[PDB]
């Protein structure tokens, strides 16, 4: 029917769940309001960091979904008290909506590692929203010294892609070969254990030297090596254990929780995450808006692109057959997590979730998914790369379409 | 439980939105026979098919969603993977092709959705082919008895050249 759902954020999730939306039945005009132009993918950044793939490759454009019936305002949401359901926005407009999908992404916390600041950002980077930031890093690694250190600072708790820093670590260290097996990645982390840790390891073992320290990457466990409140342009961070690491590039990672706008409208909880029903992604606190996969509390689905492309979709269909008829069905959800650790090497954890019981719940379903064995022969380490990709050019053309 | 295009939604992740993978090596899953989806699913389930991640995806479901799910893909149309093949050895493909695959290959292994039973190839993406047919001559996966023959004595009277040639036909078909 002529009905206006408003999105408020086209990324990934937010993307998903627009044409989707559109998609399922085109009579409901779908408004996405997005401050920018381009997407830059943040999901295979690292390999650009690494050096093989260019910053243009991750970049992507919304003319796909717009000139697909989606309605692409490029603005910044501003407030969208419910009640009245309105959503205003930066610059004067304010969208009715008969329903809402609020997905902004992850708000970094920088306060928690005094010494960093929204504008230590451009010489310290978190990569972990990309296009820029991206860049940055690329230039310090391409301007580091042979002999340089580079060092990686993982916030812990709930964070974005898990695997995510180790990844970084590989593909760092995929690179600075090229600065000589004379160069070094510390990784100072918060954790005790890590995401896909033994095939991280014995990775890391095979090809950048691990157990020989005549090794090129180093870990570094947590709390004690937790890099606290404390680095400065002295270009020296402290842990919370108080030892002092001088590296020429440093990538401090802050901590995270549901973008800004999520804040401002109510979503968030106690943990400043949107508590969502896990059938219908609706916010159990303000009925009408619906908040997709980062910014949103769902059981052990890791917060990554692709749990936010599936609840897109449980979203997605969610809302308009709620929105116009009658009673929305059960969900499968699914994720994988990809990490091409050498242009040869790369793993993957992988899960199937279903609504357990009855209710808030989603939990894996028992047996299945898990993480490239051990074990794991060649042929598998050097197909999973192919798939990696083939999952990311498949994955950006089902979401932005 | 989930409708058949819930479950089906879930794999646009890894190849396409429909089963029409984009590039470069995960498999369309499109127009597929719904006999040989259960049983390559069920295969990849159980281990006998090896795999690097479906049997991981495969164990989290069960037959009747296998059916559902072979239903949801069986009515799709599938558009031949845009890739680049070899001219030089397009013919040379079509040739072999009928000489040893044609037998059970449909038609230059098209999917022909000719009510029942097929095995797609035509415009599926070479690097997944190129891996298909590794799996088989290592034997990591089970093959029918004459589908070997023509393929590991026959087909090898041509050597690896051989196989090339059926890669570059198959691509050709788009
Ligand atoms: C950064 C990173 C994350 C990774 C990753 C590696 C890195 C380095 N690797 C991944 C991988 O291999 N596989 C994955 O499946 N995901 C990976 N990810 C995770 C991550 O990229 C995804 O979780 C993420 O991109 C998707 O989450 P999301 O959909 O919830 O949000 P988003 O960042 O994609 O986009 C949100 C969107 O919201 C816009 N916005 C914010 N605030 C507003 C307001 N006020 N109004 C309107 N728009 C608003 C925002 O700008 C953004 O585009
Ligand atoms: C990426 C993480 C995947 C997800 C999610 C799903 N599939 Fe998959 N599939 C993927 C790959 C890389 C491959 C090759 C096999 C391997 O693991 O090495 C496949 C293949 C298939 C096939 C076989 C097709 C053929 O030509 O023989 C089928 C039947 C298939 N996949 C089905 C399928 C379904 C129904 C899924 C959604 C629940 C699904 N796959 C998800 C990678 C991934
Ligand atoms: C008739 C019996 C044959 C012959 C003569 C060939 N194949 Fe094919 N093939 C056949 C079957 C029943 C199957 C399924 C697996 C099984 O044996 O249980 C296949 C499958 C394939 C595949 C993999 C398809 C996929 O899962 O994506 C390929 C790539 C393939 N067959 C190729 C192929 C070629 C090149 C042949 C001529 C040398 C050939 N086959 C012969 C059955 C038969």
């Amino acid at each position: 029917a002529g009905r206006k759902v408003v999105v408020v954020g086209g990324g990934t999730g937010g993307a998903t769940a627009a044409k989707y939306i559109k998609l399922a039945d085109p009579s409901i005009e779908v408004t996405l309001i997005e401050p920018n132009t381009d997407y830059y993918t943040c999901y295979l950044s690292n390999e650009v960091i690494g050096g093989d793939r260019k910053l243009e490759s991750i970049k992507h454009g919304y003319d796909g979904l717009r000139a697909h019936g989606i309605q692409v305002v490029h603005d910044s949401a501003t407030g969208i008290d419910p009640d009245k359901k309105l959503v205003k926005t930066a610059g004067g407009a304010e969208f009715g909506y008969d329903r809402c999908v609020v997905a902004p992404g992850i708000e970094l916390i920088y306060d928690k590692i005094e010494g960093y600041s929204e504008e230590a950002a451009a010489k310290l980077p978190h990569a972990w929203k990309a296009g820029e930031q991206t860049a940055i890093l690329r230039k310090q690694l391409e301007d580091m010294a042979d002999g340089g250190t580079v060092v990686i600072a993982p916030p812990a708790a709930p964070f974005r892609c898990p695997p995510g820093p180790y990844e970084r670590a590989s593909q760092v260290a995929y690179y600075l070969k090229a600065h000589k097996p004379m160069s070094k990645v510390i990784i100072l982390d918060s954790s005790q254990t890590f995401s896909k840790q033994s095939q991280f390891s014995k990775g890391w073992e095979r090809l950048y030297g691990f157990g020989t320290e005549n090794a090129m990457i180093e870990w570094h466990p947590g709390p004690d090596s937790a890099v606290v409140k404390v680095d400065g342009g002295e270009m020296m961070v402290e842990t919370a254990f108080g030892d002092e690491f001088k590296a020429d590039v440093i990538n401090l990672i802050p901590p995270q929780r549901a973008g800004k706008i999520a804040q401002i409208a109510g979503l968030t909880n106690d943990a400043g995450w949107c508590p969502v029903d896990i059938k219908t992604f609706e916010s159990s606190i303000h009925k009408g808006i619906h908040v997709i996969g980062d910014a949103s509390i769902a059981n052990p689905m890791p917060k990554s692109g692709y749990s936010a492309n599936s609840q897109g979709k449980v979203a997605a269909a969610a809302v308009v057959v709620l929105l116009k008829g009658e009673e929305p069905g059960t969900p499968s959800y699914l994720n994988t997590c990809y990490s091409i650790l050498a242009p040869a090497y790369g793993i993957s954890v992988a899960a199937i979730y279903r609504p357990n019981a009855d209710g808030s719940a989603i939990e894996s379903v028992p047996d299945s998914g898990g993480v490239t064995p051990v074990d794991a022969p060649d042929w598998v380490l050097e197909r999973e790369v192919q798939y990696a990709y083939s999952w990311y050019n498949n994955i950006v053309h089902d979401t932005f379409g | 439980e989930p409708t058949a295009e819930m479950l089906t939604n879930n794999c646009a992740g890894c190849h396409g939105t429909h089963g029409n993978s984009v590039g470069p090596a995960s498999p369309s899953i499109a127009q597929m026979d719904p006999m040989v989806f259960v049983e390559v699913m069920e295969g990849f389930k159980s281990g006998e098919i090896a795999s690097t991640i479906m049997g991981r995806i495969a164990k989290g479901y069960s037959t009747a969603d296998f059916e559902k799910m072979a239903g949801y893909f069986k009515q799709q149309t599938y558009q031949p993977a845009k890739q680049s093949f070899d001219t030089a050895l397009a013919d040379t493909g079509a040739k072999l092709h009928d000489k040893y695959c044609e037998k059970c290959h449909v038609e230059g292994g098209k999917p022909l959705a000719d009510e029942e039973d097929y095995h797609i190839l035509a415009g599926q993406w070479t690097p997944y082919l190129q891996y298909a047919m590794s799996d088989f001559r290592e034997e990591r996966r089970p093959m029918e008895k004459k589908m070997a023959s023509k393929l590991r004595e026959l087909l090898k009277a041509e050597g690896d050249a051989g196989l090339d040639a059926l890669f570059a036909f198959y691509a050709s078909q788009q």
